[PDB]
């Protein structure tokens, strides 16, 4: 009894109705209130300057030519006649290939309660556009957004909203962080207003806040090249004769920052400009270069060429350039590690 | 014996509606689930998932499909399970996923006479679980696959594991060539959310990272050179270009394993047990280079001012290997 | 170094359009913004746009005023309409990338100089 | 003419039933021609392989009395007659091409028999056990068999020409060598029910002459290069030093490549092995130096280069000899 | 009110023929264009292309949809595009293309009084360029969109981009992160061919590489590499270990530059100017090492058969001969 | 009125009675389509996969009596959904691994009736074709890359293949088509062959690209820095005999930078496993570097002492396997370079 009367209803909803045209379309605007619900924020690419994001997007909007009377007060339909009721055309601003999944069925409900007010809750998965700003690379963060709007209709014809209060509105799930590069801080929603070539349109927007981590860059990139850089500076407790070992030794630290340079330049986006880990990197290859010049300066005033024997002709003094640079490197690396590291974990 | 079996089948899909939940009015059809694993195809750490083909397989029974005077299981084509209720189960953990349309779409619809229906899908889906890779390489991950009703709630559908002890098989067939899989699990329940209550199974895996290549390749080259770094303490201190090209060469060493395993392990930015090791054995080194600067300062240079050279040699024979067994020993039981 | 250098009237019964130039940085992918700050010591959000030209508002003065750039002279633009008396106050200039941002002077780290516009009636 | 009996055919015919439905299991005669073997993917335990896929089997729905005697027909026919559901077990990914048509094609004899071809690419699976890499060889097999029918409804059959193959100087083979070729029949036990499964095993093994010319040699002549350090004398430390811990970083970076077309699987190969000892012999005369310099100089050792000359070449020589003759013939 | 809006859709669509080019027998249509770039994605310098993604509109007035009695524009849903007539347009350039499909697929159709139609599509195209790197990385790329009829010829079909030199939006926005934009041209032709001429037009760009990034990566570390080679000058020639061993490590780190600039660059196999520069180098690194071995076979070997004359003219001559050889090199290509 | 009036009525009366199923000349004929390609940008030769992407115009042409007409025109323009229910011949490339026919913004098919009944079927493909290459030559070499196309259900005695203009005018490619990084076009050339099969015999039209790959960057990167190595190694030689760890450097670290140019020379080329050329000048050159240090154990063999000639007792002769290797290794390497220069440029 209950499902003959469920069929019927089914088949007389859809007589006489127009998939092509708005509700109210010259009656109102219409309007589109939405929820989101973020599974998981997935792993964010630095070479693409993307991110990936899977939600399930919910929308409800009243039509009044769903207006049906029954035992029941919601309905569930198929995707048969979901495609063939208005639905609002929500594209994603900065959408590069986004995936509406149908494993096993296509993912989209339909329900409508007996006012006629739809609710279509579907769920996709989001290849975003997130622009980075990486002047404070290790040491940065920034906003991701994710901008959504309708395409054909303007502001005098569709206007969206959010269904509760708007920082509500968008919630993460608990689990649904997925990432190991960054830290996701927090959302921030809001509502805005572009201007294309075709007319005002009502645009949504979720920000996603992301700070990176650093323990990585300190352990790999960081500390070889201050522990390099020490070495360099060490070299000057050996003795002014024994002048091969510490021009291998100078030559190779200069090899080792070479190695520390590239292996740390590889694994970055190829940004146009002065990353923070570029200015650090270079000025340290600055020091193990100014380290070996200095060693030269030593082996141009020698007069000799043997070791001072541990007993005692005359001999070598240390040289006053050595007692010099023993005071004046470490020094200096001192004061450049205090500028940066108090200059770029203020940012 | 082809045309009566073509008028029942004639006769069942006549007036059927596809939008008809079995049972309507009463009560919940119970969809019941059963997994056949081809393989694990690939565990990917940076993207944070796996990837699953399997053999997934649906019995319910629906009283409309039921057929008398034939004691057969009609097979029919899989063309015929767009004309048929087939449930809206998905996958919550769902990257990407599609079933295999070689040399057809890969369905199967089995009837039986008294309504019971088996489909069966070939899905390759690719399931996302969150990881703590802390521990990488001695880790062990677990990974899930939640299958869940979409738009039915509980009042209208529920969902068991066929022979629940033993509806996923093909796990212990899986040879993968990087992990190992310790157990799985079957997990039933229901959730409790604001819109309703939903049926919800989990298969669940235990994954066990398997260690013989990261000795191989990652921790004894690295002990190795940082034992070869221990030679110049019996190198005489006279020889300045000895122990300094030693010293020099055993940190271009360590340099270039660190920048080579950044290159070959997957990229995971932030710290993990194989980076707290690399570099503790790096300072090793780096010690072991700091020690003869320190002796060359206090002979040549303290020298003529007028703290024993050999005292020192001996003491540090002494000290960095035995530093270098406490270090691997806090090293090898607090990441097991 | 960066420098925000503003322009506009600053008295009047009508209409007013303030400019504000940018040099030293190519700002076109920077959120850059107009605040409000009234004696009372309260910087108030006026209005932002984005770098995918999307136009936000405060909430106070929503519909009455218009944000608009010039991406290429690297400038903003605040149109001012239809005056209370009640908008007698100091507008800055700022730009950033707004990290929780766009209502909140802790996110823009760039600024302008700050016009005081006074407006009676 | 031909059209009025293709409208003939297709009249009455239900495509959602298996022919012979309570008759008789329904016989079908497979056929292969491989294209080529695409690159077999190491790391993912991929190949790639491009085929023709032949099918018959006797319809008797599709009788028809003529003078024609054979429908050579287009791909459009396909989608109403009953087609098997013949899918390929081991495959992950598996496309029929479209370009510039549907690459399929139908024809139907007047007893019914009807003939299906369509063109495959497929990235079968196959588990590639890499002991004795890089002396391995392989049988990567390509099982096929009804996808809903049992045994009691489909039964596959090979034709006589089971296999035919092309050049095989037009493959995409890098490494491996195609040295042989099978087919077989087996039934499995599936949950669903008993299915027939073909297969054809593709019998493959190695092109070694690569990593001889660039990780044996090499290896090889640096551990020769370590032992270069004994014909000279003991009082240049420096240059013994130099030449110990710089051939252990040439061997590290020789050790860099010793798993370069590899998944991590976590034992030990071939290479791996040789490796490993090539690092092993170079580390041991490091260490002899060390030995040889302490117990001498800084305080029978004091001959121990004229022990080590003979020692290290004859158990370089001996473990060539284990290692080769272990790993080729055995 | 909203019934005589349905029926004046249902009679502007009723009896409507797909198939018919707006006025078939009289004039050409004009299709009037309008892109709006919403970004740039990549720039690959291998595969030598460019993913850009737009909203690619269209208008033409067709006079069988021309409605009365309605003042708004009939904003129809985007599933009416598949009963209507639209231009045949492609793109030259193009590899692989998609109007994205999410959350339905995006199109627009915007009706007006007189039968102006809009038709909207956002595109993320791949469109091909040849590129000249034979001055990488101070190199002027012009990479193109080339858009054409592709059945209809210029009597039947009309492009022109609507407004002259301001159809085409956004490029300002496009924040590249190793191009800057110098500057976009918009082209309007008709292309005779021998068949019929076909109506084309052509978005194009100007692509101006950022040079101060290889300024950090790559041509600073080769400086100093190379002003390291130069400290065995002044070292006694007696020192022959540390001569030996700065000119060999030296050559060695050469080595591993090139190398990791091989794997780290864009990998382009013929000749570029970073090529040239890291091979001149290396020649530089060269030559400082077979200095020593012309000293040291001087003095040691031809001696009982000056070194300070070698050690301090090459003291000038190398200095003097790499600022030349940077000179030439920062002055011939740029 | 008039003009759309009588073309409706003709494009509405063109398909009565037609079947899509049936070869125009079912039991009459053989079908002679006549092809013809436009090559507009032949895409980048991958050396990894054997393949390459020719991105073509592909117009065939063939004559179909069921469908002829009158009027006023002589050329029928269809759209593709009418076109979709003409039968087309099953045209299939051969060696085409995963091509891709273009749908944008609409499908990129025509289809043209001329008033006798020759059609005419324009579209743009892409094809990823098969490249059999061989690198027993790499990089002296050339490729012969084919496209082999025929028909699939239909054999040589139903139809038959062709080009329409004389075979040297048929595939003519674009002068700005080259898009090679690493190969020149010399020239393409074609062939209508006949190919067997289980199945019948099929009508094959072949056309052959032929390709030559440049040299100069395998010069600056591989050849060159192998060269100034080797060299480098025999700078070794006129040194003293008495500088045992400065030799010794050059022997061990000459080998070292011979390793890594052997590396990242071979990780940067297509992994076939037996001897590309390439790989045989590195092993070469690299035997060379080796027999330098084992020429320096044996000089170190026999030298007495350890100190060299002052300045101003007696010192060392200069030994005469050094004034001997300065003969032999120089110009074995001469040799080697001219068998080598000389035997592969045959090629
Ligand atoms: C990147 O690379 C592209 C491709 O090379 C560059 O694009 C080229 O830009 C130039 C400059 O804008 C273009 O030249 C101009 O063409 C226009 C259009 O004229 C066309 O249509 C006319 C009718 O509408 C027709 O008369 C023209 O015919 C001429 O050219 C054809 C060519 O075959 C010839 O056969 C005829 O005999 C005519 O000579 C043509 O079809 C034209 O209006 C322009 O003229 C103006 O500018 C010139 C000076 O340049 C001036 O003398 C004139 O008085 C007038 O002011 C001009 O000729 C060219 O067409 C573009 N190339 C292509 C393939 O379209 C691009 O500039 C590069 N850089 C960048 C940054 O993108
Ligand atoms: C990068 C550094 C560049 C430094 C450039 C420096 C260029 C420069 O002119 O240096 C001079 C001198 C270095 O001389 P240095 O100590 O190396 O050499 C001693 C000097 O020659 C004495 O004159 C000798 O004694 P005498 O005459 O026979 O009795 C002595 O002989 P012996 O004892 O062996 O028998 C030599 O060892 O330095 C300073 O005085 C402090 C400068 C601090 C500079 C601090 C710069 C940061
Ligand atoms: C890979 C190369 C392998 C070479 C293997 C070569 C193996 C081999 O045979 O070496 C021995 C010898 C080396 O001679 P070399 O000149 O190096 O050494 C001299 C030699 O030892 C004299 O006998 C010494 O005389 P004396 O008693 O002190 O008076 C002399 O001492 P001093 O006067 O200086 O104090 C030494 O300098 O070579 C040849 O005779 C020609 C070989 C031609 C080899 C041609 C090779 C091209
Ligand atoms: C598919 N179902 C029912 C419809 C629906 C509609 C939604 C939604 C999720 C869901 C899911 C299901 O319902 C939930 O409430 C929920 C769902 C799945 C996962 C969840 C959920 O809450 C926390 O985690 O998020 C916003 O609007
Ligand atoms: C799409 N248009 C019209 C139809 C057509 C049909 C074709 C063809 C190209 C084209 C193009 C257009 O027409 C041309 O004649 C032509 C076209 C584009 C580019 C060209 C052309 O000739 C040389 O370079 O190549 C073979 O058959």
């Amino acid at each position: 009894d209950n499902t003959t009367v469920f069929t019927r209803i089914l088949d007389r909803l859809l007589d006489g109705y127009d998939n092509r045209l708005r509700p109210g379309l010259g009656e109102r605007v219409t309007e589109v209130k939405t929820d989101i619900f973020v599974t998981s924020f997935g792993p964010v690419s630095d070479h693409d300057m993307e991110y990936t994001i899977d939600v399930f997007f919910r929308q409800s909007w009243k039509d009044e030519r769903l207006k049906f009377k029954g035992p029941m007060t919601v309905l569930r339909l198929n995707n048969l006649m979901a495609s063939k009721i208005w639905t609002p055309d929500t594209f994603f601003h900065n959408g590069k290939k986004s995936v509406a999944h149908n494993m096993t069925m296509p993912n989209k409900l339909l329900r409508i309660t007996e006012d006629g007010t739809l609710l279509y809750t579907m769920r996709l998965t989001v290849r975003a556009e997130c622009p980075m700003h990486l002047e404070d690379f290790p040491m940065d963060a920034h906003a991701c957004p994710l901008k959504f709007g309708s395409y054909a209709y303007t502001r005098a014809e569709v206007v969206y909203e959010w269904t509760r209060e708007p920082a509500r509105s968008v919630v993460v799930a608990e689990d649904g962080s997925r990432l190991n590069q960054y830290d996701l801080l927090g959302q921030t929603v809001d509502s805005g207003i572009v201007q294309s070539s075709t007319g005002e349109y009502v645009v949504m927007t979720t920000h996603f806040h992301l700070k990176r981590k650093i323990g990585y860059f300190v352990i790999q990139t960081y500390l070889p090249c201050i522990m390099t850089v020490i070495l360099s500076q060490v070299s000057f407790w050996l003795n002014r004769e024994s002048v091969p070992a510490r021009t291998v030794f100078g030559v190779t630290t200069v090899l080792t920052m070479t190695t520390l340079s590239i292996s740390a330049r590889n694994s970055l986006p190829k940004v146009a400009y002065a990353t923070a880990m570029d200015w650090f990197i270079a000025v340290c290859y600055a020091f193990v270069f100014s380290a070996l010049i200095e060693f030269a300066t030593v082996n141009y005033f020698t007069k000799r060429g043997y070791a001072w024997d541990g007993k005692s002709k005359t001999f070598n003094s240390v040289s006053k350039i050595d007692r010099l640079s023993r005071i004046a490197f470490p020094l200096l690396f001192g004061i450049f590690n205090l500028v940066y590291w108090a200059t770029y974990l203020n940012r | 014996n082809m045309s009566f079996v073509k008028e029942t089948v004639d006769k069942l899909l006549k007036g059927y509606d596809i939008r008809l939940r079995p049972d309507f009015g009463g009560p919940p059809v119970c969809v019941g689930m059963n997994i056949d694993i081809a393989s694990i195809d690939m565990v990917s750490e940076v993207n944070m998932d796996y990837t699953l083909t399997m053999y997934f397989q649906q019995y319910w029974r629906d009283k409309r499909l039921a057929y008398s005077g034939i004691p057969l299981n009609l097979t029919l084509d899989n063309r015929v399970a767009d004309q048929l209720w087939v449930p809206d189960t998905y996958f919550l953990n769902d990257k990407k996923s599609f079933v295999h349309g070689v040399t057809v779409k890969n369905r199967m619809i089995r009837l039986h006479p008294d309504g019971t229906v088996l489909y069966g899908l070939r899905i390759t889906t690719t399931a996302a679980c969150m990881m703590d890779l802390r521990r990488y390489p001695l880790d062990e991950q677990n990974c899930t696959l939640e299958i869940e009703s979409y738009g039915y709630t509980t009042d209208d559908i529920e969902f068991y594991w066929r022979g629940g002890d033993k509806a996923v098989t093909g796990v212990e067939r899986i040879e993968l060539p990087q992990f190992s899989i310790v157990e799985h699990r079957l997990v039933s329940r229901n959730v409790v959310f604001a819109t309703g209550a939903y049926p919800r199974l989990s298969l669940s895996f235990r994954l066990k990272r398997n260690i013989g290549y990261f000795i191989l390749q990652t921790y004894m080259p690295s002990i190795l050179i940082t034992i070869l770094s221990w030679v110049s303490f019996w190198i005489n201190y006279d020889a300045s270009a000895a122990r300094v090209a030693l010293g020099i060469t055993t940190v271009l060493t360590m340099t270039t394993i660190n920048t080579h395993l950044r290159e070959t392990l997957p990229k995971i930015p932030y710290v993990k047990a194989i980076d707290m090791y690399l570099m503790g054995c790096f300072v090793f080194v780096f010690l072991a280079l700091l020690e003869y600067a320190f002796v060359n300062y206090i002979f040549f240079g303290r020298g003529p001012q007028r703290t024993d050279v050999n005292a020192i040699d001996r003491w540090s024979r002494i000290v960095f290997p035995f530093t270098f067994s406490l270090f691997n020993l806090v090293y090898w039981l607090y990441y097991v | 170094q960066v420098q925000l250098q503003e322009s506009g009237g600053g008295l009047v019964q009508g209409s007013l359009r303030v400019s504000c130039a940018a040099s030293g940085r190519t700002f076109t992918t920077y959120i850059m913004a107009w605040f409000r700050q009234a004696p009372g010591k309260e910087r108030e959000f006026l209005a932002a746009m984005d770098q995918g030209r999307i136009q936000y508002y405060g909430d106070s003065v929503r519909g009455r005023f218009t944000i608009s750039r010039d991406y290429a002279k690297n400038s903003v633009d605040l149109q001012l309409d239809g005056l209370r008396p009640e908008d007698t106050a100091v507008y800055y200039c700022a730009a950033g990338a707004g990290f929780w941002g766009l209502r909140t002077a802790s996110s823009y780290h760039y600024w302008g100089q700050g016009t005081q516009v006074t407006v009676s009636s | 003419d031909v059209t009025v009996i293709l409208n003939n055919l297709l009249e009455g015919y239900d495509n959602k039933l298996r022919p012979d439905i309570g008759v008789k299991p329904t016989l079908i005669h497979t056929d292969m021609y491989v294209n080529s073997i695409g690159p077999v993917n190491a790391i993912n335990m991929e190949y790639t392989i491009d085929i023709f896929f032949a099918q018959t089997w006797y319809d008797r729905r599709l009788k028809f009395n003529s003078t024609i005697k054979v429908l050579r027909l287009n791909s459009n026919m396909v989608g109403k007659i009953w087609i098997p559901d013949t899918f390929f077990r081991n495959s992950k990914k598996a496309d029929a091409h479209w370009i510039t048509t549907p690459n399929r094609m139908l024809r139907i004899w007047n007893d019914g028999r009807v003939l299906y071809t369509l063109r495959l690419t497929i990235d079968a699976e196959c588990q590639l056990q890499l002991h004795n890499f890089p002396m391995d060889e392989h049988s990567c097999p390509l099982e096929f068999s009804s996808y809903g029918y049992p045994r009691e409804e489909i039964v596959y059959q090979w034709k006589r020409s089971s296999v035919e193959v092309g050049d095989t100087r037009s493959w995409r083979l890098y490494q491996f060598s195609f040295v042989g070729l099978r087919n077989t029949t087996e039934v499995v036990k599936t949950t669903s029910g008993d299915y027939v499964v073909m297969s054809v095993y593709f019998d493959l093994s190695r092109r070694m002459g690569y990593f001889t010319i660039q990780t044996y040699i090499p290896c090889t002549l640096i551990v020769v290069l370590s032992w270069v350090s004994f014909w000279i004398n003991k009082d240049a430390v420096p240059a013994r030093t130099s030449l110990g811990i710089t051939t252990v970083l040439t061997m590290t970076t020789l050790s860099t490549i010793a798993r370069k077309s590899l998944p991590k699987v976590s034992y030990v190969t071939a290479m791996d092995l040789f490796v490993s000892v090539c690092f092993i012999f170079v580390f041991s005369a490091l260490v002899e130096y060390g030995t040889l310099h302490y117990f001498v100089s800084n305080r029978r050792i004091a001959k121990m280069d004229s022990y080590a000359r003979i020692f290290f070449p004859t158990a370089f020589c001996l473990f060539n000899l284990v290692y080769w003759v272990s790993y080729l013939y055995l």
